[PDB]
C-alpha cells in the first residue's frame, strides 16, 4: 500500500545541454484536490539539502528558473535549461501524499559527462611493517576511469565478499574522473596461506582485467 | 497527519514565494536608484555641488561677458538688430 | 465544509497568482521582441529590404567612384599623403540629395538646410511603417517609440561659419537629437524620441533601447534604426594617414587579403513591438529579437581599438538574456570590418564565445554584409539584423564576397565562412554583432518568426492614393509590377491591404470590376493616365459635410433590387422591415413587387410605385449608413420626402408607410 | 531573512545522551512544524521525526527506529528547537538537518554532525605501497577526524589522490594517499591534529 | 560593471583627431582611463539630454545591466554658433 | 483565460420548474468546487448552493431557505453547471450570480436575471403630477409588469434635470417608476414607451 | 456564530486614500496562522469580483493600490489612490465558520462632495387618478448629499409608503429620493391634510411639507 517511486540512479550532464530526471510512483499521486504530492529536493556535495520543486509543478522562490517540474499522475520529471556544474549533485524525488516516510530513497547522482576511460588498473602488497604488526591489508586501486560503479572483486583462490572497504573520490576538477580502491583484511596468518588477484570491471574496460597477486 | 496539516504548509510556501515574486516585480519596475556621487563644474566658479549650493543660497547671477580666449571676433559680433546674419544680440552668459 | 477542501481553494488561488507573477516577471525581462516592418536603402541600388536581399543573394559588388555632384574636387583629392587619400570608389547613396520635401511638409529651404541624414531617415521610417501593414497617418498619438542611432557627419559645418543659405536651420536641420526628434513630429508619435552617438554600434544599441522600452511598457511600438551619409569626404582623409582603410576599397572580411576598411553611406531602420502585441493585433512577424547585449571593453590596447574578452562577454550576456545555448544559433552575421588588426580579435571572440562545443557537422556560418556594401557605420548593425532577416525568410545564406581564403591568423580548426550560399528541426536562428570603435560592443539574436479564411466579396475596390497626380500614377504603376511578379493574387485580400494599411492621401483613384481581366489594363491605363471604364479618379475635399438626397418618381425600373435581394443581405434586411411595416396598410408584399412574381401588380400604377421607391430608398439609405455614411443632412422631393422624414428620425417606420401608402391610395 | 543555525553536535560515547540544538530567526518560528532529519555517512537523507506547532498541539511523530529513545522540543519565546537523544547506538552517527516545515522541508539547517562510538583518541599506522607508476601511503587504524596527507611536504600536488576514511569493523578508520608518476625518492607526511601526531614516511620500491 | 550615460551634442572644436571630436568617445573615454565595462552610450537627446540619460542610467540598474551608472551631461560652445543663429 | 456565462432565466409564473445553464471554458471544471450565489433587487448577496468536485464525491449543500426545491448539477464531460430550481416562490426575484470555488469566489458569472411573480403583462397607466405653487414636474407611470420601460420629457429634448428612478414592485405585483423634473421655475410633454405591450403614452403636465 | 460589520458608508474622493475597516465578533486568526477573511468589491452594475483573500494576500489581476491588513478581530482595506472606477459595495466576509448565511449589509462607497440640502417638492393627487379609484402622494427630494435622508409620512402612516433613490450623479454626484404613498378611495377621503417629514443630516431642522386636500 506503501507509494514507492523509482528514479535514474545516474544522469550524467554537460555544461550546457538540457538534462531531464525522471520519476515513476508506485501509486496515483494526484490527490482528490487536483494535485501531485511530489517534492524534488537538491542535496549539493558537502550541503544542506534545499527545496527545488513542490506539488509537481511550482518552483520554489530562489531556485534558478532553469529547473522546473512537470508530469502527473505516477510519471514525472524535472527539466534544467541550461546545466551547470554547480548544479551536480544529488537530486531526491519524493512524495508526500502518504505518511509517514520512512526515509527519501536512493536519489539521483549528478556529475560532469565527459569521455569513458577505462581504469590504470593497479595492486600493491601488504608492507613488511605491516605483517609484523599482526595484520595483512592488500589495497589495489583504480585512476583515472569515468563514469563511476566500476565494479571490483577479490580472487583470493582459483572469490571474497564481507571483509571489504571502497571508497572513491569526487568529480575531479580538472579530469572529472573518480578512482576506486578496496582494501582486504584477513590477517596475518591467513596470508601466508596461498597466493589475491583483483578483477575489475568496467563500462570502459571491454573485459574483466585482472591483475594477479601470486606472490604470498 | 492529514491534509488539513498537510495543505497549510504548502499554501504558506505558496504565499511566500508569491510575496517574494511581488516583490521581485516591484524591484524591477520602480526601484529607487539611489545618488551616492555628484559632480558639477557649472559657471560662476562652480566646481562641485557645494559651490553650486552656495551660489543658488546667495542668490548669485553668474552671467559675464564672451570669453576673450577663443579667437571669437567679440567686438564685431554684437549688432543689437536680432536679424543680421551671423551676428548675436547677447553679449553675456554664463561661460565655463 | 471541511477545512482540508476549504484550504484547497485557497492554495488554488495562491499558485495561480504565483504563475501569474512569476509569467509577468518572464515577460517584463526576457520578452521576444517581435520585427513587424523594416526599411532599408543601401548603396548599390537598393531601396526596398528585397533590393537588399536579390543584391546579396546574387553576390553584387556595390562599390562604386566617388560622386561627381556634391562638390568634391575628386580629380585632385586622390592620390596614392599629406591630406589626400587612396581609394577612389566606396559605397555611395548617389540618390541621399534626393528628398520628397512637399510629402511631409518640409520645405526646400529646410530641406536643403538639414541634415541628409533626417532626410533619408524620414523616409525609411515611413516605408518601414508602411511594410509592417500599418497606416502611418493612422500611428498619430500612439506611444510609440523613436531609437536612432546618428552621428554629427557634418553636413552644416558648425565650427566654419555656417552658410548663408542655412541660416536659422543649422541646429534643427542638424543637430543628432533632432534626427530622432523629426520622424516622432512628422508622425505624431508620443514616444521618446532618442538619438544615440556610439560610432560603429549606434543603431544595435539603439534597437536594444528599444527592446527595453517596449518590455517595460514604455512603448507600445518602436523605430529601431541608423542613418549613415557622408557630405564631405573627411572620413576618406583622415582615416587613409594611417593604413586602415584597403587599397582597392573592399572589406575583405575574414580573409587572408585583408588589408583594410572602406567605409559607405545607408540607412536602414525597423519597425518592432511586443510579440504578444503583435500577435494580438494581427501583425506579419518578419523575426523575432529574443535577447540583448551590450558592454565595454574599457582595458583595450588604445582606445580605438578591440578586445576579444569584451565581443566573447557580450555575446555570452546576449544568450543568456534570450535564454538560448550557443548551439542553438547557426548563423551570425558578423562584423567584419575588414581591418587586419579587427578581424583575427572578432573571429577569435565568435570561436570562444559561439563555437565551443557544437555538433561535428553544423558549424557556425559566419558572413558580413560589409563585404557587398562595405562598412556602412552607424547603420551597419540594422541592416545586419535586416540581411538575417532575408536569410531566415528565404532559408538560404548568402555568399559573402572577397574570400579567397579564410585568414591565417586564427585557428579555424566549428565556425566556417561563408565563401559560397548555404541552404538551411528547429526554429532558424541567427546573432548580429555591431562592435564598435569606441569600444561599445553590441550583439542581438534574432530567431525565425512563428508559424501563423472568408470568402471573397465580389467587385471588391482597389483603391490608390497620392499626393500629387504624379505620385499617384507612379503608385498604379509600382502596384502594377508588383502584382506582375506574384503567382495569382487574391484581389479581395489586395483591395482590404490597400484599404486599410495604405493613407487616404488627396488625389484619389479606384478601380471596381467583378473580373479579373480588366484590372490590369484599368491599372495600366492609370499610369500613363489614359481613361478606363472600370476606373475612377477624383481630387478628395478636406471639409464638407454628406447629405443624402431623395427624389420623388422616375427613378424606377423593373428588376431593381433583385440582384441585391440575394446579394446584399442587409438590404434584403431593411426590404423585409419595410415590408413588414407596409403589409398592414396594403393588400400585396413588397418582395413580389421587387422580385417580378406572377401575379404582382407592375411599376405602372401609381399606388404601388411609390410605396416600393419609398422602400427602395430607404433600405439603400440604410444600406449606405451600414456602411459608414452618416448623413450631415437629408432632403427630399415630394414622395421622396417621406422617406427623408423617416432617415431623419422625426417619422418611424409605420407612420412613413401608413402616409406614402394612404396618400398614394387618395 | 530566513536562517536556521543548528549546534551541539560532536563525538559522544555509546549509549550515552545528547541535546542538538537549533536556533531560527527571520520569521515566526511559532507556526512552522519543525522536523529533524539524518543523513548516514554513505546513505541518503532519513527522517528522524517531527513536532507540530502550538496552536496544532505540538504534537511530535517519530520515526520506527528512533521512536522512545529520541524526543522533540520546542519553545517560541526564544524560538529554539531541541533534539533529545537518548540511549545512543552506534548506527545513529550520521549528519542531523533541522528543517522548518513538517511535510514541505522548505528550508534547511546548515547540518550538524554527530559522532557515536566508544574507540578513544589514536594516532595512525601509515605504511607504504611500493610501486606510469602509482605509489602512495596507507593510513591506518585511528579514530578521530581530520588528517592531512602532504606529498614532500606539499611540494607534490599534481596527481595526488587521497580518499575519504571508511569504517572498519574494530571503530577505527582508515585511508590512503596515492599518486602517480613517471617511472624515475617520495614522502608523505601525515597530520593528525587530534593526538598532535606528525608521522612522516618515506615510499620506496 | 558600471555604466556611462553620457547627455552630449556634436560641438564644432576644430590618429588623436579622429578620436577626438565625435560625441560617441565623450562617453567611452570614461570607460577607457577608467577601465568600466559597463555600456557606455552618448545619448544626444537635445537640451534635455542629460536628464534622459539618467532615465536610461536608472533602467540600466533596474534591469541588472550595470551594479552602477554615471548618469551626467556635458555643454561646451567652442564657436558661437547657438548664439549667432538661435 | 477563465470565463463563465450564465443563461437559462426569463420570466416565469410562480410554481413551477426552471433550468438556469452555466458554461465554464479556460479552466479544469472538474477539480473546482462550484457555487451559485443569489442577489434580490436592492438586497445584499445571499448565498444559494454549492457542489463539490467529482473527485472529492460530488455531493451538494444548498443554502437554508431551499431545501430540496433548489437542486445543484454538473455536466463535466461539457462543463456545465446547472441549477435546476423547482417550485418558484414569488421572493425568489434575484440576479443569480454562477460562481468558482466553493468557500473562495474568485471569479463571477455575468449573473442571470430571474424574474418571477404571477402578474402577466400590463400597459402603463401615465398619471400627471401639478406643479407646486424653483419649479418640480413630473409623471408616474404605474401597472406595468415587464420591464423595462422609458420614459422621455418632450421625446427626449429635455435632458437637464431628468430623474428616472428605478422601479419599485408594489404588494399587487405591478411596477411603478416616476419621472420629474426641475424646471427653471413652454410646454412640458413626457412620452411612456412601454416596449413589451408596444405602448407610447404621452400627456401633459400643467397646474 | 461569527459576526462580522462595518462602516455602513464611507464616502471618498479621487485625490486622498481611504480604509474600509471591519471588526468580527471572533478570533478569525485560524490555528495555522491565517485569518479566515476576504474581501470582495461589486461594482454597480457588475458582478462582484474578488481583491483579498486571507487577509491580506491580494488577487491577481487587482490593482495594486488595494492592500489587506489587519488580524484576530480587526482588519482593514486600505486603498492608496481613489478613483471612480473603484466605487462600488465592499464586503468584508469572513471563512473560519461554514456555511455563509449570507456576505452581510457591506460597505457603500460614494464620491464625497459638499453637503446640500434638499429640495422638498410634496405633489397633489391628480384627479384623473381619484377618479380612476385610487390615491397616491408623491414627496420628491432633489440634489442632497449623503444618502439615509428618512422621510416619514404624517396622516402617522407607517405601512404604505415605498422609496426610491437614484444613483448618484456622474457630473455633480448628488442623490434624489422619491417616496410615494398610496391609499384607496375610502382611505383616502378620512384626514383633510397630509405631511411629509423629512430628516437629513444636511438639514437644520426637518423641513416639513404639508398638503391640504383630503
Amino acid at each position: 500500500d506503501v507509494v514507492m517511486t523509482q528514479s535514474p540512479l545516474s544522469l550524467p550532464v554537460t555544461p550546457g545541454e538540457p538534462a531531464s530526471i525522471s520519476c515513476r510512483s508506485s501509486q496515483s499521486l494526484l490527490h482528490s484536490n487536483g494535485y501531485n504530492y511530489l517534492d524534488w529536493y537538491l542535496q549539493k556535495p558537502g550541503q544542506s539539502p534545499q527545496l527545488l520543486i513542490y506539488l509537481g509543478s511550482n518552483r520554489a522562490s530562489g531556485v534558478p528558473d532553469r529547473f522546473s517540474g512537470s508530469g502527473s499522475g505516477t510519471d514525472f520529471t524535472l527539466k534544467i535549461s541550461r546545466v551547470e556544474a554547480e548544479d551536480v549533485g544529488v537530486y531526491y524525488c519524493m512524495q508526500s501524499l502518504q505518511t509517514p516516510r520512512l526515509t527519501f530513497g536512493p536519489g539521483t547522482k549528478v556529475d560532469i559527462k565527459r569521455t569513458v576511460a577505462a581504469p590504470s588498473v593497479f595492486i600493491f602488497p601488504p608492507s613488511d611493517e605491516q605483517l609484523k604488526s599482526g595484520t595483512a591489508s592488500v589495497v589495489c586501486l583504480l585512476n583515472n576511469f569515468y563514469p563511476r560503479g566500476a565494479k571490483v572483486q577479490w580472487k583470493v583462490d582459483n572469490l571474497q565478499s564481507g571483509n571489504s572497504q571502497e571508497s572513491v573520490t569526487e568529480q575531479d576538477s580538472k579530469d572529472s574522473t573518480y578512482s576506486l580502491s578496496s582494501t582486504l583484511t584477513l590477517s596475518k596468518a591467513d596470508y601466508e596461506k596461498h597466493k589475491y588477484a583483483c578483477e575489475v570491471t568496467h563500462q570502459g574496460l571491454s573485459s574483466p582485467v585482472t591483475k594477479s597477486f601470486n606472490r604470498g | 497527519v492529514t491534509d488539513s496539516e498537510k495543505v497549510a504548509e504548502y499554501l504558506r510556501r505558496a504565499t511566500l514565494d508569491l510575496r517574494a515574486a511581488r516583490q521581485r516585480i516591484r524591484e524591477l519596475e520602480s526601484e529607487p536608484i539611489a545618488i551616492i556621487g555628484m559632480a558639477c563644474r557649472l559657471p560662476g566658479g562652480v566646481d562641485s555641488p557645494e559651490g553650486l549650493w552656495e551660489l543658488v543660497d546667495s542668490g548669485t547671477d553668474a552671467i559675464a561677458g564672451f570669453p576673450l580666449d577663443r579667437g571669437w571676433d567679440v567686438e564685431g559680433m554684437y549688432d543689437p538688430d536680432a536679424e543680421a546674419p551671423g551676428k548675436t544680440y547677447v553679449k553675456e552668459a554664463g561661460f565655463l | 465544509v471541511t477545512d482540508s477542501e476549504k484550504v484547497a481553494e485557497y492554495l488554488r488561488r495562491a499558485t495561480l497568482d504565483l504563475r501569474a507573477a512569476r509569467q509577468r516577471i518572464r515577460e517584463l525581462e526576457s520578452e521576444p521582441i517581435a520585427i513587424i516592418g523594416m526599411a532599408c536603402r543601401l548603396p548599390g541600388g537598393v531601396d526596398s529590404p528585397e533590393g537588399l536581399w536579390e543584391l546579396v543573394d546574387s553576390g553584387t559588388d556595390a562599390i562604386a567612384g566617388f560622386p561627381l555632384d556634391r562638390g568634391w574636387d575628386v580629380e585632385g583629392m586622390y592620390d596614392p599623403a599629406p591630406g589626400k587619400t587612396y581609394v577612389k570608389e566606396a559605397g555611395f547613396l548617389y540618390d541621399a540629395g534626393e528628398f520628397d520635401a512637399g510629402f511631409f511638409g518640409i520645405s526646400p529651404r529646410e530641406a536643403v538646410s538639414m541634415d541628409p541624414q533626417q532626410r533619408l531617415m524620414l523616409e525609411a521610417s515611413w516605408e518601414a511603417f508602411e511594410r509592417a501593414g500599418l497606416d502611418p497617418a493612422r500611428q498619430r498619438g500612439t506611444a510609440t517609440g523613436v531609437f536612432v542611432g546618428a552621428t554629427a557627419t557634418g553636413y552644416v559645418s558648425p565650427a566654419a561659419e555656417v552658410p548663408e543659405g542655412a541660416e536659422g536651420f543649422a541646429i534643427t536641420g542638424n543637430m543628432t537629437a533632432v534626427t530622432s526628434g523629426r520622424i516622432s513630429y512628422t508622425l505624431g508619435l508620443q514616444g521618446p524620441a532618442v538619438t544615440i552617438d556610439t560610432a560603429c554600434s549606434s543603431s544595435l544599441v539603439a534597437l536594444h533601447l528599444a527592446c527595453q522600452s517596449l518590455r517595460q511598457g514604455e512603448c507600445t511600438t518602436a523605430l529601431a534604426g541608423g542613418v549613415t551619409v557622408m557630405p564631405t569626404p573627411t572620413a576618406f582623409t583622415e582615416f587613409s594617414r594611417q593604413r586602415g582603410l584597403a587599397p582597392d576599397g573592399r572589406c575583405k572580411s575574414f580573409a587572408a587579403a585583408a588589408d583594410g576598411t572602406n567605409w559607405a553611406e545607408g540607412v536602414a531602420v525597423l519597425v518592432v513591438e511586443r510579440l504578444s502585441d503583435a500577435r494580438r493585433n494581427g501583425h506579419r512577424v518578419l523575426a523575432v529579437v529574443r535577447g540583448t547585449a551590450i558592454n565595454q571593453d574599457g582595458a583595450s590596447n588604445g582606445l580605438s581599438a578591440p578586445n576579444d574578452l569584451a565581443q566573447e562577454r557580450v555575446i555570452r550576456s546576449a544568450l543568456d538574456n534570450a535564454g538560448l545555448t550557443a548551439s542553438d544559433v547557426d548563423a551570425v552575421e558578423a562584423h567584419g570590418t575588414g581591418t587586419t588588426l579587427g578581424d583575427p580579435i572578432e573571429a577569435q571572440a565568435l570561436l570562444a564565445a559561439y563555437g565551443h562545443e557544437r555538433p561535428a557537422h553544423r558549424p557556425l556560418r559566419v558572413g558580413s554584409l560589409k563585404s557587398n556594401i562595405g562598412h556602412a557605420g552607424p547603420a551597419a548593425g540594422v541592416a545586419g539584423v535586416i540581411k538575417m532577416v532575408m536569410a531566415m525568410r528565404h532559408g538560404v545564406l548568402p555568399r559573402s564576397l572577397h574570400i579567397d581564403e579564410p585568414t591565417p591568423q586564427v585557428d579555424w580548426s566549428a565556425v566556417t565562412l561563408l565563401t559560397e550560399p548555404v541552404d538551411w528541426d528547429r526554429p532558424r536562428r541567427a546573432g548580429v554583432s555591431a562592435f564598435g570603435i569606441s569600444g561599445t560592443n553590441a550583439h542581438v539574436i534574432l530567431e525565425q518568426a512563428p508559424t501563423q479564411p472568408a470568402p471573397p466579396v465580389p467587385a471588391a475596390p482597389w483603391l490608390l492614393s497620392a499626393k500629387t497626380p504624379a505620385a499617384l500614377r507612379a503608385q498604379a504603376r509600382r502596384l502594377h509590377t508588383h502584382l506582375a511578379r506574384h503567382p495569382h493574387p487574391d484581389p479581395t485580400d489586395i483591395a482590404h491591404a490597400l484599404a486599410t494599411t495604405r493613407t487616404p492621401h488627396e488625389h484619389r483613384a479606384a478601380l471596381v470590376t467583378d473580373d479579373h481581366g480588366t484590372r490590369g489594363p484599368a491599372l495600366a491605363a492609370l499610369a500613363e493616365g489614359a481613361p478606363d471604364a472600370c476606373l475612377i479618379s477624383g481630387t478628395a475635399l478636406s471639409k464638407g459635410r454628406t447629405v443624402f438626397v431623395f427624389p420623388g418618381q422616375g427613378s424606377q425600373w423593373t428588376g431593381m433590387g433583385r440582384e441585391l435581394l440575394h446579394t446584399s443581405p442587409e438590404f434584403a434586411a431593411y426590404i423585409a422591415e419595410c415590408e413588414t411595416a407596409l403589409n398592414d396598410f396594403v393588400d400585396w408584399s413588397l418582395t413580389d413587387v421587387l422580385r417580378g412574381t406572377e401575379g404582382a401588380p407592375g411599376y405602372d400604377r401609381v399606388d404601388v410605385v411609390q410605396p416600393a421607391l419609398f422602400a427602395v430608398m430607404v433600405s439603400l439609405a440604410r444600406l449606405w449608413q451600414h456602411h459608414g455614411i452618416h448623413p450631415d443632412a437629408v432632403i427630399g422631393h415630394s414622395q421622396g420626402e417621406i422617406a427623408a422624414a423617416h432617415i431623419a428620425g422625426a417619422l418611424s417606420l409605420q407612420d412613413a408607410a401608413r402616409i406614402v401608402a394612404l396618400r398614394s391610395q387618395a | 531573512e530566513v536562517q536556521l543555525v543548528q549546534s551541539g553536535g560532536g563525538l559522544v560515547q555509546p549509549g550515552r545522551s545528547l541535546r542538538l540544538s537549533c536556533t531560527a530567526s527571520g520569521f515566526t518560528f511559532g507556526d512552522y512544524a519543525m522536523s529533524w532529519v539524518r543523513q548516514a555517512p554513505g546513505k541518503g537523507l532519513e527522517w528522524v521525526g517531527f513536532i507540530r506547532s502550538k496552536a496544532y498541539g505540538g504534537t511530535t511523530e517519530y520515526a520506527a527506529s528512533v521512536k522512545g529513545r529520541f524526543t522533540i522540543s520546542r519553545d517560541d519565546s526564544k524560538s529554539i528547537a531541541y533534539l533529545q537523544m537518548n540511549s545512543l547506538k552506534t548506527e545513529d552517527t550520521a549528519v542531523y538537518y533541522c528543517t522548518r516545515g513538517g511535510t514541505l522541508f522548505d528550508y534547511w539547517g546548515q547540518g550538524t554532525l554527530v559522532t557515536v562510538s566508544s574507540a578513544s583518541t589514536k594516532g595512525p599506522s601509515v605504511f607504504p605501497l611500493a610501486p606510469t607508476a602509482a605509489l602512495g601511503c596507507l593510513v591506518k587504524d585511528y579514530f578521530p577526524e581530520p588528517v592531512t596527507v602532504s606529498w614532500n611536504s606539499g611540494a607534490l600536488t599534481s596527481g595526488v589522490h587521497t580518499f575519504p576514511a571508511v569504517l572498519q569493523s574494530s571503530g577505527l578508520y582508515s585511508l590512503s594517499s596515492v599518486v602517480t608518476v613517471p617511472s624515475s625518492t617520495y614522502i608523505c607526511n601525515v597530520n593528525h591534529k587530534p593526538s598532535n601526531t606528525k608521522v612522516d614516511k618515506k615510499v620506496e620500491p
